[PDB]
């Protein structure tokens, strides 16, 4: 009834579904063979006659190495074998190739596979797309499907968790190229885009965590918890439930802004946990804190225009409302001027459960804070020099062309984030 | 026996009642937990036998 | 023999009238099996005002529930006195509004209003004669705020006479839970000005207010609101459905509040409301209750009734009293505080007595007062409305659902002039 | 973790400390798997390997 | 071991055969203030 | 006594008997076997000497699957082993197969066996013909029967109990083809025929009886309770008695006018049982509900030339009065200007016996609702354009004339519909 | 008590009945060897559609098996359920035809058609009484098309008013086995257009389409694509066999299919066909089970319905249903697919339900589509025919078997006449 279909593109969307489907095996009591020893689970299983659940995922990927990776190890017996799509050519950071040629035919198998769980679904709340912003699979093959879920689906709420490359610290040098390009694709279509950031998350991890080797699967499962804890009110029942159409009603005040910063807390090892109180106010004000964000942006360079906060576990209206009422006479918290209220609190009974093998605690408490602020700006800003800077030379540029694009491309990619770039500084304007 | 479905569908529609019943059931009672506490509850009665 | 359709409305409503039902129930001596164990007499001699007898024993609300969400009435089918309530009276849609007025009201509240209006229809008729109907909901939600708008206006095209009374929970001062608030009160508000003949305004942070300072409960739930909100509902029909040395009912209390047709916004407060600690030190007394009664505090509105002028308050007391005690009580309050009350009424208080207190009270009193205050609330209202429509936030949700522009502005001059009346008629010179 | 939990200075452990820091890093570990890892890291003795 | 079943008394037979007296039951029947047609 | 011949044609009729006689037995004692542990079976069974009871019916069809299944059955004591006719070859949905070529022997000893039957009863209040239209088998062998009937036995009230085609859903390509055949055909013999049909009934299920998987079974126990509670005076004593003779006479305000709408009240399962009051005033007013109609026509486009109420269980005069005074004056239901009365009223004191297995709740008051009214020309008009749609093609006409039809029929056919809908209008004009 | 004789033709007409026959064996549950095993009244009840008792249990077959060379009879006797068949019904010549449409037809087809219409109506004469004939035979070969072509005229010679249903193997598009396909195709589809009262065209491609993407098997031999041939050669006529809720025959079947004679060419599909690995995965649903039927990838021709129109369609469905359901899911498919199906047909949906699912199923569905589609398939036999004939290669075999060129002319001028209705009906307008 509240059946939401997840996808996962490229190898980033793959590993961090791994990590999200573990969590909601956990979360829902489901055994990696598939069944379980009520219908809390129909928003990402669906269960048969025999009384197995598979989720309502699909892992898309032109790369055979990563689903074989899902194929062999422990969820064998959990997903479904033709959900699991795999190409034969890698996408080689290519947004042409994985966008004109190689992501065809692959799109297409995934439309009507997507069709197939559609029609399994009475309800449906929307869809969650979870790809790499940054490589050719998850940027020019994820922006095809979005673009073709768009004019099919039509009105189905698309959630796009978005990884953009860090400021700083990256792995690919064409990353600029194909993020902006996908950056253009996803600016027309996706309802709601999360970003995330890799060079966040892993100060996030060494800072709070305190692992001097964060890894992508510490990366993935902070993700798959953040994803829980925004999914949570479809599963759990609770005191100001929220949905994934009040997202954009509450968080969306203009189409094209729908870029969203995502902070969880708290973030403790068990050694530091029950260390320290951990009450309503101060997991709110470590969910506001500039470095819990999962994204490279200084909120303090621009203003907050929405808020979401997600909270799971023992929490009580009085305290939600203490918390933020605390925040906004707080004066570093910065809102604009045409949103007075600019909170939609939810509350869930349902503590977030705890990954065995993950580096989290068991915390009673938890707040997925995700806000729509005009600093998010900043982070398209680097990229439109790192991107500039290549396209003067036109370095690269032959790769992309010999798969079918143009200059016109590029050039149109460029204009469309300056004009993003545009629309965020007169939002942030009087 | 000829109707399977429509009992499968009763059996699903009371299944999914008994445990929003019981969700309901364990919600109130940590509710009226919570809502228990309260002046007449010692709270300061360990302060005041120090003082 | 004078029935009330009772409809609950959203989350919040929906929640609110499940509480009240249970406590009504509980005043009957009914078990949430519908069986009477009540064990006394009065208490089933005017049983027909909110239950109907079905072909046992059991009686069953007359309460409709709608909602676009199935959870919230899963929930309160699921609570314990969910099972009472007729199953064909949940009227539930598939896809909730997403605190859209615009999707609770012309959307999705179009297609589900039909099935409303045959149940209320069908309860209506099955009343040998009806009082009218109370709807409790939220303003501020997409569901409660719009769909119940929407049935309030058809309710009042088909039963124009009847009584139309409202619980409506105004989204909240200082602490606001969903952004869209002042978009759903906006739109809600010129709807229960034009429909509405009799409008009971509450507040979730006065109700925290009230049950941190009087009750001065620790971790107050959205529970204890509810109940508070309950006892009221249920003493201001007390008189309906007891004996009363002066018996008064909705429609007595709307001619005695009501001065002029668009100023039926009351604020409202229950009494007795005493802590556990404080029980055994409080005395129960008339002039209690009325201390209780005329306290700013125990307002579950967020407007405090001192910055306006009190045009008129009816006080529904209930328990074996003085008329002598209750009377004189409200004349010294008038007398002592005559700057607060109106000057050109005469007399600002209704007094009505209902012989048959609540249970565990030996006493207790609801208060319905009709005063300038709530002018302050829908000033603060229009001020939040009026900073996001001047950049238009989130009005591209309300458009894609196929509403005027014009109509949220046309709403916003129907809360302007509501409060230039209140201003009015607190600044109006007797000759 | 394991310094904060010996007292002692000693370096070595026991089993219970041993496995309230192992659970302190990751909850889901078992106090059997950490014996056998004890035991994997020093064959002979009793107790108190060091950590 | 004999199978027995209940056997009816001579006042429902006569109130199957009349028509008036079915009918008055039935109201009685129907409700609790004053039985409506309560007068037999 | 009151004897009533019941016949039963093609699938649907014999799966609408199979309930009906289901019904009779329950209601009435009578064991499958034949036999039960005063005189209120003989509108229905006629008893041998033995004390076995054998049933006033006669299932027909060219197919022998249905009736197989019946001889196979719990029910292959309790009928008449002739008395079951099976043909050799099944009419194929062709309304000219079953009234031309392959209904001629069938009818034949169809007639054989009626008379034999007829000549067992004393009196004769007519016959119960339930069939197809839609198929070959009802359509065709139906009308020829109904035709053979009207010659020889002449003024014998016949009650044709039909199933037109749903206005959307479906299940033939030809329906409309052999529906407007059989329409052309019964419009002259049958003396008061029922319209029902299948989506309207599917709707009752679904949302009365809360039965989100409907089936034909349901189906038939609902139309079986319709014409038990029809029934019901010529079995039961009870104040204001109604006969087969008086439906008519107080239904049929034209002899082309007699076709009717049929609903029943109240339609609740065990589980919704005893909540609601189930008033006389409330059941009549759910029988009046457009959504209680057993046919997929909004009685509110047209006007109420006369209503027929049979009433089950503990109801007064005094109550159905005070009811259909509040039905009377209510808006929405209106009557035409040239029947100011336009009200059947009959009452019985049996209530309706509940079908163990069945989903309708044990209620001790139930309404039975036969409306005449001019809106019942919506069904015609829309069966009268998907004819010429299909006509003007002359698609499917080869099939029906290689059976010995011609485009004469059609053609005739299609302007005495016309020619039913302007009668229909000119009834409702004033 | 409605007979159905089988024929099988050819070597590929051969395999496919045998295959055939083993499904039906074990549906009833009849062993190899007759003998009935299968413990269930209802495969006993309708037993004589398909048997016939022999002087103890066993039950013989009413299959008559027709070839030139005795090698692919060998072959089917030698097989698991070889015995059943009476050897009275192996009706061989001694040469076999070279794909020679011609020597299969005039030559050596002559000589055998007398001994095969004597066993044909020795088998028809005992039924007592026949629905019609149902043969078994490949497009593109010799003897196959041929005699199936030779014996079905005769057939309708004799038995006008009997249904003619055909099972014909089309030639592959892609992959062609002989070279002379074109030829014999072109041959056989003017003789079945004139007597074949119904046709389903079976395509070895698609069959290797749909058993590499539905059932994902690595190494599909021709047993594979028989069964799945089988599976739809019972399911269509399972009707006949097992009561059903809504039972339809195959005369029934061919009046709501076929709008005008011509046009009664039919692409069928089956479901449900699973891997493997998603078999426990997939949820057995009427709207899967729709779903799954509606896509082109199910259909076992090579012409996909998209580019077509579906003039009709029946649905066989079988197991314990809603006649709700399925009927909901009917109108459904053709609410949201308006535009793949014809505007002067209200309904293009023919659905029947049978009470018995196959063995192991928990229930199954399957498909006849008479749509626009099959036009293309007929196009591209044309492109090869029409090739092939400007040079008058391969023409000198035909020739000297005494069959005149003018026949090929005739042929390829009835084909073309047929594609051209197709185009008509896709293309026609309403009103
Ligand atoms: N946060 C996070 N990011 C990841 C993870 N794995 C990969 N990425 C990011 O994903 C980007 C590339 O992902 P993909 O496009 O899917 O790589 P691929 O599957 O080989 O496809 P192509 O590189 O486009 O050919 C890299 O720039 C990484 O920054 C992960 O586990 N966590
Ligand atoms: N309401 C209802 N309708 C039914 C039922 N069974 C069959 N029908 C209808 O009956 C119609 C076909 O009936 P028949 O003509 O007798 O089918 P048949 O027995 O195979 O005979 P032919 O179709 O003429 O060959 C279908 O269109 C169905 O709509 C049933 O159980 N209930
Ligand atoms: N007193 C009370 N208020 C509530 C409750 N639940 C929600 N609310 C408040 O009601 C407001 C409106 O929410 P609501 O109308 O129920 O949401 P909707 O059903 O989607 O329209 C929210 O801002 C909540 O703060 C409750 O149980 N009791
Ligand atoms: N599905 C299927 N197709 C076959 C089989 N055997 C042959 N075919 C195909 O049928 C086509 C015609 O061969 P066929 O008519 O049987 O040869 P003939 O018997 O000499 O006339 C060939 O192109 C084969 O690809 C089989 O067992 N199954």
């Amino acid at each position: 009834m509240r059946e939401v279909i997840s996808i996962h593109i490229g190898q980033a969307g793959i590993q961090v579904g791994n990590a999200c489907w573990e969590l909601y095996c956990l979360e829902h009591g489901i055994q990696p063979d598939g069944q379980m020893p009520d219908d809390a689970f129909n928003t990402f299983f669906s269960e048969t006659g025999a009384g197995k659940h598979v989720p309502r995922c699909i892992f898309l990927d032109l790369e055979p190495t990563v689903v074989d990776e899902v194929r062999t190890g422990t969820y064998r017996q959990l997903f479904h074998p033709e959900q699991l799509i795999s190409g034969k050519e890698d996408a080689a950071n290519n947004f042409a190739r994985g966008h004109y040629t190689i992501g065809k035919e692959i799109v297409d198998l995934a439309l009507d596979r997507i069709r197939k769980l559609a029609d399994n679904c009475t309800g449906l709340q929307g869809f969650l797309v979870f790809n790499a912003v940054g490589g050719g699979t998850g940027s020019g093959l994820g922006s095809l499907l979005l673009e073709r879920l768009s004019v099919d689906y039509g009105k189905k709420s698309k959630l796009g968790f978005t990884v953009y490359p860090s400021p700083q610290v990256s792995t690919a040098v064409v990353e600029p190229y194909n993020s902006v390009l996908s950056t253009h694709s996803l600016l027309e279509h996706t309802d709601v885009a999360v970003m995330l950031d890799n060079e966040a998350i892993y100060d996030i991890c060494r800072r709070s965590l305190d692992i001097e080797r964060p890894t992508y699967t510490n990366l993935n499962r902070l993700i798959a918890q953040v994803i829980s804890s925004l999914t949570a009110s479809l599963r759990f029942d609770g005191a100001l439930n929220v949905d994934i159409t009040e997202f954009q009603t509450n968080l969306v005040p203009y189409p094209r802004i729908h870029f969203m910063l995502s902070s969880y807390a708290p973030i403790i090892s068990a050694e530091k946990a029950y260390h320290e109180q951990l009450s309503v106010a101060e997991i709110t004000n470590a969910a506001f804190e500039p470095a819990s964000m999962m994204v490279k942006c200084d909120p303090r360079h621009g203003k907050y225009m929405a808020c979401c906060l997600m909270y799971r576990g023992d929490v009580v209206p009085k305290d939600v409302n203490a918390s933020v009422a605390t925040i906004k006479t707080k004066r570093t918290i910065q809102f604009v001027d045409w949103c007075p209220t600019g909170f939609k609190c939810g509350i869930n009974y349902q503590p977030p459960t705890v990954v065995p093998g993950g580096d989290l605690a068991k915390v009673q408490r938890a707040v997925c804070m995700i806000s729509n602020s005009t600093a998010i700006g900043e982070i398209f800003s680097r990229l439109d020099h790192k991107f500039d800077l290549m396209y003067a030379k036109r370095a690269f540029v032959h790769w992309y062309v010999g798969e079918g694009m143009e200059e016109g491309e590029f050039s149109e990619a460029r204009e469309d984030l300056a004009a993003l770039e545009k629309d965020f500084e007169e939002v942030g304007a009087e | 026996d000829f109707l399977t479905y429509q009992g499968a569908d009763r059996d699903q529609r009371a299944r999914q009642r008994q445990a929003v019943a019981v969700r309901t059931t364990a919600r109130s009672e940590v509710e009226a937990k919570l809502s228990g506490l309260d002046d007449a509850s010692g709270l300061d009665d360990g302060r005041l036998q120090v003082a | 023999m004078r029935e009330i359709v009772h409809i609950q409305g959203g989350q919040c409503g929906n929640q609110i009238g499940a509480k009240f039902w249970e406590v009504v129930s509980d005043e009957h001596g009914i078990d949430p099996t519908g069986t009477y164990h009540g064990d006394s007499d009065l208490q089933l001699e005017r049983i027909n005002v909110y239950f109907n007898e079905a072909t046992g024993g059991r009686y069953v609300p007359r309460a409709i529930l709608m909602d676009l969400e199935p959870g919230t009435m899963d929930s309160v089918r699921s609570g314990p006195y969910g099972q009472i309530f007729r199953p064909d009276n949940f009227v539930f849609g598939q896809t909730g509004a997403g605190n859209n007025w615009a999707k609770g009201h012309y959307t999705e509240g179009a297609e589900l209003i039909d099935s409303v209006l045959d149940v209320v229809r069908k309860e209506a008729e099955s009343c040998d004669c009806l009082q009218g109907f109370q709807v409790c909901h939220s303003l501020g939600g997409g569901t409660g705020s719009g769909m119940g708008t929407l049935l309030i206006s058809k309710i009042r095209e088909e039963y124009p006479d009847r009584m139309m009374l409202t619980f409506s929970v105004v989204p909240s001062p200082k602490v606001s839970d969903t952004v869209v608030e002042p978009y759903n009160a906006t739109l809600s508000v010129h709807q229960l000005v034009e429909n509405a003949d009799e409008c009971m305004v509450l507040d979730n942070e006065a109700l925290y207010d009230i049950c941190f300072r009087t009750l001065k409960l620790t971790t107050p739930t959205f529970g204890d609101l509810n109940h508070l909100i309950s006892a009221v509902m249920s003493g201001i029909t007390c008189c309906l459905r007891f004996p009363g040395q002066l018996n008064a009912d909705l429609r007595k209390l709307a001619v005695n509040l009501i001065p002029f047709p668009r100023l039926h916004f009351f604020m409202v407060g229950f009494t007795p409301l005493t802590s556990r600690g404080s029980q055994q030190y409080r005395a129960l007394t008339v002039p209690e209750l009325t201390q209780q009664m005329w306290d700013a505090k125990n307002m579950m509105c967020a407007a405090d009734p001192r910055h306006g002028r009190y045009l008129t308050a009816s006080a529904l007391f209930r328990g074996r009293m003085s008329t002598k005690e209750v009377d004189e009580q409200m004349l010294n309050v008038q007398n002592k505080n005559s700057s607060y009350f109106v000057e050109w009424i005469p007399n600002n208080v209704k007094s009505s007595v209902c012989d048959i207190p609540p249970k565990g009270l030996k006493m207790s009193a609801t208060f319905i007062g009709n005063s300038t205050a709530i002018q302050e609330m829908f000033k603060r209202v229009s001020e939040q409305f009026t900073a996001m429509f001047r950049r238009k936030a989130f009005l591209h949700w309300y458009t894609g659902e196929g509403m005027d522009e014009m109509e949220f502005t046309e709403a916003e001059s129907n809360m302007n002039d509501l409060v230039s009346e209140y201003q009015q008629y607190q600044d109006a010179s007797a000759e | 973790v394991f310094v904060r939990n010996d007292l002692t200075r000693c370096g070595q452990l026991p089993v219970r400390d041993m496995t309230r820091c192992c659970q302190a890093l990751v909850p889901g570990i078992s106090e059997r798997q950490v014996a056998a890892v004890m035991a994997v890291v020093d064959p002979n003795s009793a107790g108190g390997v060091d950590y | 071991g004999f199978r027995n079943v209940e056997p009816l008394s001579r006042q429902e037979r006569a109130a199957a055969r009349d028509k008036d007296l079915l009918e008055k039951s039935r109201l009685q029947a129907r409700n609790r203030l004053k039985q409506p047609e309560n007068v037999v």
